[PDB]
């Protein structure tokens, strides 16, 4: 049951916890970004240097 | 002492102004207006500390440096931008954050509150420079003006400017000695600033009710700590949005255009947090008046203490001088429009008006409406 | 000033409960949003007033700015 | 030992031991028509030369002396009063009059 | 009269406070800056460096930089010398310093263009209806020898002759090359010159907002579930009578 | 080869406010330039019209812009 | 006196649906701490990044 | 014409420092006099305000405020300090006086 | 408090730490070194605050600049001067400050 399974084993020991925001923190920046990223670069299409970096380079 | 907490010289310090503090516990965020202000001064001194990594105070090279400052050093730009921005967000919470200590009468923590009027001159004193040191059209003739601003004095005048700046005229020395007076005196801020909590917990933290809170208090930590750190991130999206989406909305652009000692801009309009006073200074047509007008217009805040007749501390049970207040704060608001306003009749006179309605409002009409609301009542 | 010697308080019993055996969310739309009302309902004919008194003089300022810049067709009919 | 260092550390600014005299400046009258005005760059601050109007000399001394903030005839701070000349620094804080 | 007339506003492909810069556009942008600014307006800010993985290739900024030759250091016998444009160079100056164009220039000192965009209130918007714009004064209003009206210039009398007509070069990617057109590729490009953080700088500004969003509620359930302690809490007052 | 703008400036100058402004120029033109000795210039005039036209000149001219 | 005296009805009024009488707060709660603490966790989380 | 009373009665309920549910006098600024004269306050009385400012406070904190019930009536509004507070006054103009 | 010098909260950090303070009557000048410390640190930054107001930090003005701060700035020479030296005052007195401190334990 997630939200117990998790305190018990992540949100109790402080030792714990912090572990996890750690190892949280990679995941999440990693996501995070890409997401960003991708959410970003697609409200733009056909104008970044990405996406003329092409016509010296095809698309 | 097993507490450690308190057995230790230093360490007793925090976990008794950031732990175990005593705090009302009704406070509005007009409280944290403060904490946020601390924020600021370190937003301030992190960043240009970090962009006098790259400034280079001197004539031919100063513009540019700056320029090059964003376009070369990674992220400088972003400094930048957060800088010119802590500037505002700085001024706007300390233009709140006297808003409240006015309307809570907090001005009765005199010290406290003289030791802040102290700061509020210093930040104005210190965001003069700096503004200066981009050496825009702005800097320079900002510079010519405020300086020269000190013409008024007699005597000691002329000569205090021909001084105050370099030589004879704004030029390369006054630069210098300028960036150095801006390196410096944030961290006097910084040292008030501390001079100025220390006189605060002499005399518990107010409260928006105006009565004794010793009823109730509750152990600063658990509680504001948190609350900071709120209005941290609250009050910290609008400046960081400012500074990555529309960064010199409130930066003039006039000044992007390197300095030129022989020809002001047509339309020279001064730093929106300054603006008031500016106002006031203009519309006063003398020399002599238009400063002095301008030095109570901000040198007021010391006699607020002294212009205080209500029974009652704070104000929320003074409806009278409460929209009193607000026909302050907005004849403030006004004065500031126009004096991003050209003088002509449609402005000039309601300037002076307002430049007018100011001083009473705060010398004559709040000790007014003061007593008299203590009559509505027996009193 | 310190804890323990604030104030001379006697007979004031008070409950609360710990905040995980209690909701943070609150009571919203049954007395959270009804208070904010009863406010925003309260100063609004306190505060807005004044600024609304500026708003105008500003209007009617700027207005009659641009206008005196407009000329007079009849400064010279001749 | 006070007094010195004071004034010692006082004087560790003000002027700078660097002063010019450019004080003489050659101009061309004909490059300055009648009815404009010709700023210069001279002696750290700018300088105004300009050809007056016949119009414009009539009217700067039909001015009215008595009632002036720096009571001055136009005709006692001209030589030619097709020819006025001045300090483009505005005498309140400083800065450039258009 | 201080009487003017105040720019309308363009829906330019990079306005959002989301949207990038059309760095198609800026790239033809740059290429009308060169071809016909980069003669008489200096651009001292900016360098063929940045035009690298923005608008241009390496090889392709690189060789594109050696089409200009610059003075540079002491020989061993310490000469000013002429000599191949290097990457990092500088885009050109016109004029050896200022009262030399405006010897140039009938009179008028052609601003640089590195921070133009935002050195008068309007940028693009200003600076495209500017080009963009030219025409007869009314009448009663009559611009002297060597000016040009120009109604959205302040004082309608400039000292540049509209430098941008049909044609005047020839995008080689194939864009009508026309006035508007060409207008608006360059202004989209004195905007990347005047702030090229500009993308770099939104983007950032995406992700502030996801945090705040994210951070702010987080905290202020942490403040509210701190606070609850006092929110809820009850008195009473029970003395014995 | 025909600018996207002359084309959009066409259009714009008909809609009903660069008509009713274009007209007011127009006269004043005529009127000033009917004269000797005259302080009127039709710059005001001037303005009210691009002012209207170019507005639109813009709600539209991007959209033919690469 | 005070016995006299009770802990009002905070019921509805606060406490989340786990907890009305007739039921173990535990078991319960060791459950709830976790969300609270799972934002925290993630604030601090928002905040590392 | 207008009743300084009728006024009064206005101001009372405008100050609205009743909604918290405390007496005027349960407002004035703590000053030397003041502390003095609550310092000279029955122990009754004492408690009594003090509940009174914490209730007021402990409201003030949530934000919200006492049932239109429960807010004090003008006429009904106990100036319970308003005398001893005067004795003080006097008390020490009595004496600033005398030491000149 | 009639006291003053000990109830005002700045007033008193004074007279706490330079008047009522207790110190061991019997003291070498082994223990004058630190106030000395102090004011170095003091003629340190007031000179050096001062000399910063005409530095300019900038390979090709950098060393001109001092020189010029010097030839240049009324008794500018005499502030660096001072300068440099109170460099070493400085570290001669914490050289010294460290002494006393080793030899009397005073590291404990
Ligand atoms: C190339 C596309 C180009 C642009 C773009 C352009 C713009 C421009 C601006 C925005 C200004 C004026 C802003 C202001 O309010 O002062 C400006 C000014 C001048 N220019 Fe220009 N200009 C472009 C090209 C050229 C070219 C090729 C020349 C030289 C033939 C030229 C010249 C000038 C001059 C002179 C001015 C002076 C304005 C004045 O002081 O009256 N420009 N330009
Ligand atoms: C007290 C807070 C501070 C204020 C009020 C402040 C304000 C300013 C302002 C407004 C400018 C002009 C920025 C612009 O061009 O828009 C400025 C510039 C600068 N400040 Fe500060 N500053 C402060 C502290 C600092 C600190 C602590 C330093 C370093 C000691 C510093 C170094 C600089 C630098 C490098 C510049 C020049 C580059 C630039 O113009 O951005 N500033 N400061
Ligand atoms: C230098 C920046 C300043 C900082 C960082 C600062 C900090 C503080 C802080 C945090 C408090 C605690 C309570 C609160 O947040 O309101 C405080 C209180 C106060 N400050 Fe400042 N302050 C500054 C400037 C000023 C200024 C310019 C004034 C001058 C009008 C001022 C007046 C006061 C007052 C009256 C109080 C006490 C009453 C109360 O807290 O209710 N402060 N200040
Ligand atoms: C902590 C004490 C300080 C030490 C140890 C110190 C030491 C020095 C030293 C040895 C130099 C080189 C002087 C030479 O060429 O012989 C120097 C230079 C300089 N110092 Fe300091 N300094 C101190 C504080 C300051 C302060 C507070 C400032 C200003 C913030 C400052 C600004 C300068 C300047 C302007 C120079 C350059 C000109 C020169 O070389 O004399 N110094 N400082
Ligand atoms: C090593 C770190 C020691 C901590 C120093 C730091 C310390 O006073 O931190 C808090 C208490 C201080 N504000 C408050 O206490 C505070 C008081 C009443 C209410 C609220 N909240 C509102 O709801 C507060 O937030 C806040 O204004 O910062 C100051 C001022 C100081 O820091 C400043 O010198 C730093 C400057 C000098 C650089
Ligand atoms: C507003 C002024 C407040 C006074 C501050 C000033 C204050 O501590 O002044 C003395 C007590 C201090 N030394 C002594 O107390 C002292 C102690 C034992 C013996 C002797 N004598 C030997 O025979 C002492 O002299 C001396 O070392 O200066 C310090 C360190 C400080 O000042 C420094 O922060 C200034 C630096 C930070 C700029």
């Amino acid at each position: 049951t997630l939200t117990a399974r998790l305190y018990s084993l992540l949100f109790r020991r402080t030792s714990t916890f912090a572990l996890t925001i750690v190892v949280g923190a990679l995941l999440f920046e990693r996501a995070f970004d890409q997401g960003a990223d991708a959410i970003y670069e697609h409200i733009n299409e056909g104008k970044l240097w990405k996406h003329i970096k092409h016509k010296y380079e095809n698309k | 002492a097993p507490n450690i907490r308190k057995s230790h010289p230093l360490l007793k310090m925090i976990n008794n102004s950031l732990i175990d503090l005593p705090a009302p516990s009704n406070i509005s965020a007009w409280w944290n207006f403060g904490s946020l202000l601390a924020v600021c001064l370190m937003t301030q001194i992190l960043t240009g500390l970090l962009l006098a990594m790259h400034y280079t105070a001197d004539t031919s090279l100063a513009f540019s440096s700056v320029a090059h400052t964003c376009r070369n050093v990674q992220y400088g730009w972003l400094i930048r931008n957060l800088h010119a921005n802590g500037a505002s967000f700085f001024f706007i919470c300390i233009f709140l954050h006297i808003g409240r200590g006015l309307y809570y009468g907090s001005y009765l923590y005199k010290e406290t509150w003289n030791t802040g009027v102290i700061l509020l001159l210093t930040l104005m004193a210190t965001a003069f420079v700096g503004y200066v040191l981009p050496w825009g059209q702005m800097s320079f003739w900002g510079a010519t003006v405020i300086t020269n601003l000190f013409s008024a004095i007699p005597y000691i005048g002329h000569t205090l400017v021909e001084w105050a700046w370099g030589g004879f005229s704004v030029d390369n020395p006054t630069l210098t000695r300028f960036f150095a007076l801006h390196f410096l005196l944030p961290f006097a801020i910084a040292g008030i600033t501390i001079i100025h909590l220390t006189f605060l917990h002499e005399s518990g933290s107010n409260n928006p009710l105006g009565i004794s809170s010793d009823s109730d208090k509750i152990p600063f930590h658990p509680y504001y700590s948190f609350k900071d750190i709120l209005g941290l991130t609250l009050m910290l999206t609008p400046f960081l949005t400012l500074a990555l989406f529309s960064p010199n909305l409130l930066g003039d652009p006039e000044n992007f255009t390197p300095a030129n000692p022989l020809v002001t801009p047509p339309h020279i309009k001064p730093e929106w947090y300054f603006l008031f006073a500016y106002a006031i200074l203009r519309s006063i047509p003398n020399k002599l008046g238009g400063v002095l007008a301008l030095a109570a217009s901000v040198l007021i805040l010391f006699l607020i203490p002294f212009l205080h007749k209500s029974k009652q501390r704070t104000m929320t049970f003074r409806p009278l001088s409460q929209t009193l207040f607000w026909l302050l704060v907005a004849n403030l608001l006004i004065l500031t429009w126009i004096g991003s306003q050209p003088v002509e009749h449609p402005f000039i006179i309601i300037g002076q008006m307002a430049s007018l309605s100011y001083f009473t409002i705060l010398l004559i009409l709040f000790p007014t409406i003061g007593t008299l609301e203590n009559k509505m009542l027996n009193y | 000033r310190q804890f323990g010697h604030l104030t001379r308080v006697r007979h004031l019993i008070t409950y609360s409960l710990s905040p995980f055996e209690q909701r943070p969310f609150p009571h919203y739309f049954s007395k959270g949003v009804p208070n904010v009302w009863r406010r925003l309902r309260a100063c609004i004919l306190r505060v807005a007033p004044p600024f609304l008194a500026f708003y105008l003089l500003y209007t009617w300022g700027t207005q009659e700015f641009e206008k005196s810049k407009r000329k007079n067709p009849a400064a010279y009919v001749n | 030992a006070a007094k010195n260092v004071v004034t010692q550390f006082v004087s560790s600014m003000s002027a700078s031991a660097d002063v010019l005299a450019m004080s003489k400046i050659e101009i061309k009258l004909s490059d300055i028509p009648e009815g404009k005005n010709m700023a210069f760059k001279w002696r750290g601050k700018p300088l105004f030369v300009r050809h007056r109007t016949k119009k414009e000399i009539d009217q700067e001394a039909a001015v009215e002396v008595s009632q002036l903030r720096d009571p001055q005839h136009d005709l006692e701070r001209v030589k030619k009063p097709e020819w006025v000349i001045l300090i483009g620094v505005c005498t309140h804080l400083g800065c450039v009059p258009i | 009269s201080d009487l003017e007339l105040h720019p309308p506003s363009y829906p330019w492909s990079h306005r959002g406070p989301l949207s990038s810069l059309d760095h198609t556009s800026i790239r033809r942008g740059f290429q009308v800056y060169k071809q016909v600014c980069s003669s008489c307006h200096s651009m001292d800010y900016v360098a063929y460096r940045h035009l690298v993985g923005v608008c241009y290739t390496e090889d392709e900024a690189k060789a594109l930089a050696e089409e200009v030759e610059v003075q540079d250091g002491p020989n061993e016998d310490g000469e000013m010398f002429m000599r191949p444009g290097k990457l990092s160079d500088y885009f050109p100056k016109p004029y050896p310093n200022p009262e030399a164009a405006r010897a140039a220039n009938n009179g008028a000192l052609p601003p640089d263009l590195s921070y133009i965009v935002r050195a008068r209130h309007g940028g693009e918007d200003y600076v495209f209806s500017l080009l963009t714009g030219y025409c007869e004064p009314p009448t009663g209003v009559s611009v002297r020898e060597g000016l040009y009206f120009n109604p959205y210039f302040p004082g309608q009398a400039i000292g540049m002759a509209p430098p941008i007509y049909n044609d005047v070069l020839e995008f080689d990617d194939g864009t009508p090359a026309t006035m508007s057109q060409v207008a608006k590729d360059v202004c989209t490009f004195l905007r990347w010159a005047a702030e090229p953080e500009h993308d770099h700088r939104k983007r950032m500004g995406l992700k502030m907002l996801l945090m705040m969003g994210l951070l702010v509620p987080l905290v202020y359930y942490m403040k509210r579930h701190k606070w609850s302690v006092l929110k809820s809490r009850k008195l009473a007052y029970r003395p014995p009578k | 080869l025909v600018d996207p703008l002359t084309t959009v400036r066409e259009q714009c100058e008909q809609l009903e406010k660069c008509v009713k402004a274009r007209e007011r120029l127009e006269l004043c033109d005529e009127r000033v330039s009917s004269r000797s000795q005259t302080e009127e210039d039709c710059t005001e005039e001037l303005f009210d019209f691009l002012h209207a036209r170019d507005h639109c000149v813009a709600h539209k001219l991007f959209n033919s812009l690469k | 006196s005070h016995t006299d005296i009770k802990v009002p009805n905070f019921s509805d009024y606060r406490r989340p649906p786990d907890d009305y009488s007739t039921k173990s707060s535990r078991e319960s709660d060791p459950s709830r701490k976790g969300f609270s603490y799972l934002v925290t966790a993630v604030t601090t989380l928002g905040v590392a990044y | 014409s207008r009743w300084l009373e009728g006024i009064r009665k206005w101001y009372y309920n405008a100050a609205g420092f009743n909604k918290y549910g405390l007496m005027r006098d349960d407002t004035i600024y703590e000053n030397d006099d003041v502390k003095e004269a609550i310092r000279r306050l029955p122990e009754n009385l004492y408690d009594d305000r003090m509940f009174r400012i914490k209730r007021a406070l402990d409201l003030n904190m949530r934000q919200q405020i006492l049932p239109k019930e429960q807010w004090t009536k003008y006429e009904e509004d106990v100036p319970y300090l308003e005398p001893y507070l005067k004795e003080v006054i006097r008390e020490r103009k009595e004496r600033e006086e005398w030491d000149k």
